[PDB]
DNA sequence: CCTACCGATAAGCAGACGATCCTCTCGAACCACGGACTCC
DNA sequence: GGAGTCCGTGGAAGCTATCAGCAGTGCTTATCGGTAGG
RNA sequence: UCGAGAGGA
């Protein structure tokens, strides 16, 4: 009730990025680049925003934080840099 | 083309919650309506120029919330309203669970 | 969006509370009076009377009006009115819910038959459920048909102490169509010798008992203090749906073509207006009930015409009327037909064909289909030169655009437009552009039985009107090319496109999690020829071996 | 033991024609029917009469019958389901919709 | 639309509550004991025209310091002209209401120097009265105990007639010059 | 009369403004709408307090669009009046009906009947006046008014005040 | 009916198979918590075979002239002989292998060794011999301590559920069990050298390649699981030829099978059809 | 050894549900009173 | 100087001639042997 | 548009 929120310490979630998180982080970032959002990584002549959203994940210059909700309501804010990309 | 139950069930299976939501709103119904936050009903008289948003039965022009929902849902809640059923669309969480 | 900006906030509907309409709130919510049952002409002149249709609600013939708010056909969502029912009437859906409450809570006082003092009543009320607690309360109060005053003898030593009010005998209730009657016993060597007494239980009597039911008798029977008060199961004031719910349609110019519910609501007004004058003028006692049971029937068949085992209600010509219940009933009826599944835009369908030279994930979209379907691309520095060249090619030279959206909501149909040849194209503008190659799109084969059948397909725009596909991808869909047709859905966002390319891809769905084995393989000529080739018997000479190696797209260049 | 027998009979029908469907799928629906107290019918009255919010259940056969009981008992649909978000036209908490994403100023300045 | 701070719950329609009067029956939003953005249950923050005048002056003096940091990479009538200049730099001409309030707040301020306002708040926010009553005492000039009890009718029983006169005599000595 | 309220505001931000100079831009959009506004729930919003250290938290990047919905937690000064509250302001408007008093950003009107019976209007005087003996209400004349009633009206609160009582009148 | 009953069901962020309402169906999806695509039918060599060949192929004995490892396999084959402290670990290794055989026989009573499990170790060992070109003539770089402990340290790195308490720690050990049984079966100290011929360089890569494949094999929270199951069971029913017949030559005559039997299983359903019980 | 009561198993009898998507074409609605206007 | 066919306006039909369910046991209501306490 | 009928993988 009083904000719940599990801190950045003591977290029971997978340190790896879930395929749904990857697709949401890419889909939204590609949408934002398409909506003229400023690009953080050095562009290599990329005409497609998903080609960029994918390249932004390589250097990890995405400033997004994932609120992963548990079944009891409580959530863990995982920064895209913390989440490892094995998949 | 029809994006029925068979079509929806596959997009659920995949996990693509936005593509299914896109086919179910942007590519189909999609309607913006004003609802009274005090009650949860569509009783708001939305004037988008004079700004007299007043809900007849509540007096409020402040606790009113516009919402993007399918035109079929709007119609369904109005059909339920015609049979004395009140589906109070509540934007505020009150049980946590 | 429903077109136009609003100065009100937009928020996710986190929960939905269900209840009943209070006839007190309907009379305050209402915008219309509905005196005239007529649905057309000012007063037999032109454009709908202030009785039924647009008195102070939903607009009609190209007019904005809508009770001074205007907005227009596509924006005005219609406004609910109110109909004052001459005599209160039951709701078809809550027929046994009223009946069982009558059988549980005793009449003559408005109090429960049983109380906390009974041991089984404590065993029944112990669950804080809703319907499962009421399930035992219905069977418990069903019998012991009589109210009480003094009962405790084995909890208090011997003498009995007061708890309830007037101990009148509760009658037995059953069904005789829309009405329910009670059977009082008595007959102990006095009146009616041995046969019981029967009384007609009218809505006005039932409602007064339901009005005298306590707030703690609601919680005990599964009802709410402000949402589902049992008094609202009987209708005193009826909410009238607006034109978007029951439209006029407009048959040419000087004709009606009204909705089924408009004629059905007029029939309720016709039944109510007779009661309106019969109650006011000389009352013939057993002649008002002969019309009150018809108003009860009209208000009932307007909600349910399916309905009970005995009545029907037909609209002459001989066919029946379409009730609200039948309107939102399952299988292609509001819920399944319009909410749980619906017809969509940006969708194609043609006779499918196989192709040895198509890529596994690829799809052969006909040249016309790509020209008929459009993706909305936002004007960024990465395209512009590309978008301006598409715009210039227009709606007929394949890589073109149909509409261009300005900074504000203004579509520029290039097919028409005086400025189609010009157009500067500013940043942030949208370009509804013809489908291009390697565009992630949804390819679907009905019935969509498993995770597959709906996959992402690399687009290759090809001549000949046919939906071409790879041969090895014939297995996830299960279809062959004996005249089969297939669906398609071009995604309109950069996010839903990535939700396809990085989730529903044909190679991404190569292995079935159903059986843990793959769900695509080498079949037909590709498999029949592989057996004939992979042998010690057959060898390939220099002339054919060089073409064999050249056909491989990822060939190292080393013989 | 009832669910272990239930699975034995559910598996044997798939085993009768075409091998096979992975344990996880049948052990799931078997566990669905038995993690109720006892047995659950997969019909209009078995699984459909459940602890769920009215809008998820109204989509399966008992539609107007359930919509009336929703109002009559003052039920509150939690709006935590696959079906109730489909009706509401909102991104349901399914796969991609089962987590929210925000932007961070601490990170936004950091990258420039 | 804002509609925040003290919210929940709206259990269908509601009766309104009560009229907003000077019987300390303040708004349904302005409770004696309210909440904070940090979380704590902080007492209602009500200020008099002298206290509130030096709070907007504080918020706008510290606004220009921050607004121009990002740009890198006393006396009665002089107070009127210096505030008029400050309002044009920190805020655009469009804000008509703030300019009308600041001209009023300075022309009717009982205490102009921050030194005196500290002792005024220590004299009033101590007595044991509602912060709105304090916000009206330091704002409105009163010589008689019966004058302060009639203009601020929330007192009467709340405070002694003799002890209130001791406070009123202290404010005439704490009073500033214009 | 003046209150310090620690209230918040929900703002939706376009994806193109996701650049290092965003924190300052969101802070501006807040005082662009809030500072100068007049709510019924909170009264006249006068000044957003402490531009430094403003709690913004995080902006939920929305479902099908890339916009971030930020909730800006702030603290500001509010001018909320009440039906009974006594105030002293400047007389601005004056005519046969009565006079308007500018108490801060709010104008309070006093009718000829709401003011004393032993006063009366003087038409033959420029600017318009209200005489009695040596007490005259003109273009300036600071007065003390008791707010008898309050008017919500648009984003501009008004009042229907009285000056006919003991310890009231002109100041 | 299947898809409607299993709509709400999905894997959660705490490895639990719950739904919309929030009730627990399974505490770990399909009891192991592995994404059904990342699995192959692997054979458990500890369950299969006679007790003599199991003692022959796995038992390591440094305190014997014929039951020891030849120094052509291990670099330090002669200085490891007769070691009491190193045979303590080779007793510990074979004592966990003797437990695997008796525990596996309790689970798979029918005998069947070929079971669908993640991480194809069968191919990882095949790939090490090609990626490192290891020869059979020359001995390995590793020793007994490098194998027996590295195999044990790998079991700690095979996480499924993230936990710190008595329940989740035991839920983790219960989640692996069958897989780490295959791991002890495949990475036994004798087998590593007797059949594979593995060097310390290639073995340390094999231990990391097993955990990398295993951590990839964990279910994705958001996988619609119930929806997927409902489709995966409703799909073969569409192509289910044969109704009430089969077997040939067991129990001559009818026995309801296929779609008619399936209706009974879903309806539940106190009707005879074929109620033939079995007595032993 | 009876009767105030309490659970046992039959004889009636009651209401909403059954592949997904797709495409094409045919023919609508009639007995009596009260009295309106245009059209012949 | 009276008709011609017109179409709004009211109009529910009536006495026939014959009926658990692709499932199964659906749920509510009458008859009925026996317990043991006064 | 409604209702009935017809046809297809
Ligand atoms: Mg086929
Ligand atoms: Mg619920
Ligand atoms: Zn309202
Ligand atoms: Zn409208
Ligand atoms: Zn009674």
């Amino acid at each position: 009730l009083k904000e719940k929120a599990i801190p950045k310490d003591q977290r029971a979630t997978t340190p790896y990025m879930t395929k749904y998180e990857r697709a949401r982080i890419l889909g939204t970032r590609a949408l934002q680049i398409s909506m003229n959002a400023p690009v953080f990584v050095d562009l290599e002549g990329e005409t497609d925003p998903l080609r960029i959203a994918m390249k932004e994940l390589a250097e990890k210059k995405i400033p997004l934080v994932i609120r992963r909700y548990l079944p009891d309501g409580s959530f863990e804010d995982w920064s895209v840099e913390e989440l490892i990309v094995d998949l | 083309l029809r994006f029925g139950e068979m079509e929806r069930d596959c997009m659920i299976a995949h996990g693509a919650a936005s593509f299914l939501k896109e086919r179910l709103m942007e590519a189909s119904d999609a309607f913006r309506v004003h609802i009274c936050g005090i009650c949860g009903l569509m009783t708001v008289i939305a004037k988008l120029n004079h700004n007299q948003f007043e809900c007849k039965g509540c007096d409020n022009k402040i606790d009113i919330y516009q919402i993007h929902i399918p035109y079929a849902a709007k119609l369904l809640f109005q059909e339920l309203m015609a049979m004395n059923i009140t589906p109070r669309l509540y934007t505020d969480r009150s049980r946590d669970f | 969006v429903g077109q136009q900006y609003s100065s009100a906030p937009l928020r996710t509907v986190k929960e939905v509370q269900f209840g009943l309409f209070s006839p007190e709130e309907v009379r305050a919510i209402s915008v219309a009076k509905i005196r005239f049952p007529e649905t057309m002409d000012e007063t037999q002149t032109r454009a709908k009377i202030g009785g039924l249709n647009d008195p102070r609600l939903g607009s009609i013939d190209r007019n904005l009006k809508c009770q001074t708010c205007q907005e227009g056909m596509n924006e005005c969502p219609g406004h609910f009115g109110h109909i004052d029912l001459a005599k209160p009437v039951f709701h078809v859906g809550f027929i046994a819910k009223i009946k069982k409450v009558c059988e549980c809570v005793c009449m003559h006082c408005g109090k429960l038959l049983l109380d906390e003092h009974n041991e089984l009543m404590r065993q029944a009320l112990a669950i804080k459920d809703s319907k499962k607690r009421f399930a035992a309360i219905w069977t418990l109060c069903k019998t012991k048909m009589v109210c009480e005053t003094d009962v405790p003898s084995e909890d208090d030593p011997t003498q009995l102490v007061s708890r309830g009010g007037c101990g009148n005998t509760q009658p037995t209730i059953r069904k005789d169509g829309l009405k329910l009657v009670g059977s009082w016993k008595k007959d102990r060597a006095t009146g009616d010798a041995d046969e019981p007494e029967l009384r007609v239980l009218s809505t006005e009597e039932i409602l007064n008992i339901f009005k005298h039911i306590s707030v703690k008798d609601f919680t005990s029977l599964g009802f709410n203090e402000v949402f589902s008060r049992p008094e609202w199961m009987i209708l005193t004031c009826l909410p009238v749906p607006p034109p978007p719910v029951r439209p006029s349609i407009s048959f040419n110019e000087s004709q009606r073509g009204e909705d089924d519910l408009t004629f059905k609501l007029a029939d309720i007004l016709k039944a109510n207006i007779s009661l309106e004058t019969l109650e006011h003028n000389g009352a013939p006692h057993h002649a008002i009930e002969e019309a009150e049971s018809l108003l009860q029937f009209h208000v009932a068949t307007y909600m349910d015409n399916d309905i009970a085992g005995q009545p029907q209600a037909l609209q002459k010509s001989g066919r029946p009327v379409k009730s609200i219940r039948a309107r939102l009933k399952g299988k292609e009826g509001r819920i399944r037909g319009n909410l749980m599944g619906k017809r969509v835009d940006f969708s194609a369908r043609t006779v499918i064909s196989g192709d040895p030279n198509l890529e596994l994930d690829q799809v052969g979209v006909p040249k016309s289909i790509a020209k008929t379907l459009t993706y909305p691309e936002v004007v960024t520095p990465y395209n512009i030169d590309r978008l301006t060249q598409l715009v210039r090619n227009g709606p007929n030279e394949h890589p073109g655009a149909k509409y261009v959206i300005r900074d504000s909501g203004d579509r520029i149909d290039l097919r028409y437009s005086k400025r189609a040849g010009d157009i500067q194209l500013q940043y942030g503008w949208k370009v509804e552009r013809h489908i291009m190659d390697n565009d992630p799109v949804l390819f679907n084969r009905q019935p969509s039985l498993h995770k597959m059948s709906m996959m992402a397909h690399r687009v290759k725009v090809i001549p000949y009107s046919t939906f071409r596909l790879n041969l090895s991808v014939t297995s996830p869909y299960n279809a062959d090319f004996d005249g089969d047709e297939m669906n398609l859905h071009v995604p309109q966002s950069e996010e839903t496109r990535a939700e396809l390319s990085q989730l529903c891809a044909v190679p991404l769905q190569i292995v079935s999690p159903q059986s843990n084995k793959p769900c695509m393989g080498i079949v037909q000529d590709t498999l029949c020829g592989i057996r004939k080739l992979t042998l010690r018997d057959t060898f390939i000479e220099l002339d054919q071996v060089l073409n064999m190696l050249y056909w491989v797209p990822d060939w190292d260049g080393v013989i | 033991a009832g669910r272990a027998a239930l699975y034995k009979e559910v598996y044997n029908v798939i085993a009768s024609d075409g091998s096979y469907v992975n344990y996880r799928h049948m052990a799931l629906l078997v566990d669905v029917m038995t993690t109720q107290g006892g047995l659950t019918s997969v019909t209009r009255h078995g699984f459909n009469r459940s602890n769920t919010g009215a809008l998820m259940r109204c989509s399966f056969e008992e539609t107007v019958e359930i919509l009336f009981e929703a109002g009559a008992s003052a039920e509150l649909d939690d709006c935590r389901g696959v079906s109730e978000n489909v009706i509401l036209g909102q991104m349901a908490p399914i796969g991609t919709g089962a987590f929210d994403v925000m932007i961070d100023e601490e990170s936004l300045v950091k990258y420039m | 639309s804002t509609s925040t701070f003290q919210t929940r719950r709206r259990r269908l329609k509601k009766v309104e509550e009560e009229e907003n009067a000077a019987t300390l029956q303040l708004g349904q939003e302005f409770q004696l004991k309210q909440i904070n953005h940090q979380g704590e249950e902080e007492e209602l923050i009500a200020l008099n025209l002298s206290e509130a005048r030096l709070v907007i002056k504080e918020a706008l003096v510290e606004r220009r310091r921050a607004f121009k940091r990002s740009q890198k990479k006393e006396t009665r009538e002089k107070e009127l002209e210096s505030i008029d200049v400050l309002l044009e730099q920190t805020t655009g001409g469009n804000n008509k209401d703030l300019k009308n309030t600041m001209q009023y707040l300075t022309n009717f301020s009982r205490f102009r120097d921050q030194e005196t306002v500290g002792a005024v708040i220590q004299l009033l926010k101590s007595t044991g009265l509602h912060p709105f009553e304090v916000a009206q005492l330091g704002s409105l000039a009163c010589d008689t105990a019966d004058e302060a009890k009639t203009l601020i009718p929330s007192l009467n029983n709340k405070i002694s007639d003799d002890e209130l006169e001791r406070i009123l005599k202290e404010l005439s000595n704490l009073e500033t010059l214009y | 009369m003046f209150f310090i309220k620690d209230l918040s505001l929900n703002i939706t931000l376009h994806p193109s403004f996701f650049g290092p100079r965003m924190k300052q831009y969101l802070k501006t959009k807040l005082l662009e709408e809030v500072e100068g506004s007049c709510t019924g729930k909170f009264g006249y919003i006068l000044c957003v307090l402490d531009y430094d250290n403003i709690d913004i938290q995080r902006g939920r990047i929305l479902p099908t669009d890339g916009s971030a919905e930020f909730n800006v937690k702030y603290r500001a000064v509010v001018f909320k009046p009440f039906k009974g509250e006594v105030v002293d302001g400047t007389v601005v408007s004056c005519s046969q009906h009565g006079f308007e008093v500018q108490v801060g950003p709010m104008k309070v009107f006093v009718t000829k009947h709401l003011m004393p019976q032993d006063l009366t209007f003087n038409a033959g005087s420029n600017p318009p006046s209200y005489q009695s003996s040596e007490d005259v209400i003109t273009i300036k004349s600071r007065i003390r008014v008791k707010i008898e009633g309050c008017i919500s009206q648009v984003s501009s609160i008004h009042a229907i005040g009285s000056i006919k009582e003991d310890y009231l009148g002109a100041i | 009916r299947l898809v409607k009953a299993l709509e709400d069901i999905m894997v959660h962020y705490d490895n639990t198979t719950r739904n919309s309402l929030g009730n627990v169906i399974q505490f770990i999806y399909g009891e192991d918590g592995m994404d059904a695509a990342h699995i192959e039918k692997q054979s458990l060599d500890t369950i299969g075979g006679s007790d003599a060949a199991f003692e022959k192929r796995y038992r390591v004995d440094l305190l014997n002239t014929d039951h020891t490892l030849d120094p052509s396999l291990l670099e330090s084959g002669s200085e490891i002989l007769g070691d009491l402290k190193l045979q303590v670990l080779l007793d510990e290794e074979y004592k966990q292998l003797v437990k695997d055989r008796k525990f596996l026989r309790e689970v798979f009573v029918d005998g069947e060794a070929n079971w669908p499990l993640p991480v194809n170790i069968r191919r990882i060992i095949q790939n090490a011999q090609q990626t490192f070109h290891i020869d059979h003539t020359k001995p390995s770089d590793l020793t007994i301590k490098d194998i027996v402990l590295g195999v044990k340290d790998l079991q700690e790195n095979l996480l499924v559920l993230r936990g710190k308490n008595e329940i989740i720690q035991n839920a983790q050990r219960d989640a692996v069990t069958l897989f780490c049984c295959l791991l002890r079966s495949r990475l036994a100290t004798r087998r590593v050298l007797q059949e594979y011929r593995l060097t310390k360089q290639a073995f340390d890569w094999v231990l990391s390649n097993i955990e990398a494949q295993f951590l990839r094999s964990v279910v994705h929270p958001g996988e619609m699981v119930g929806v997927l199951a409902a489709q995966s069971i409703g799909e073969p029913a569409t192509q289910m030829t044969l109704n009430t017949f089969h077997f040939a030559g067991v129990a001559s005559k009818k026995v309801t099978s296929g779609v008619p039997r399936l209706k009974e299983i879903l309806n539940v359903a106190k009707n005879m059809k074929t109620p033939s019980l079995t007595v032993y």
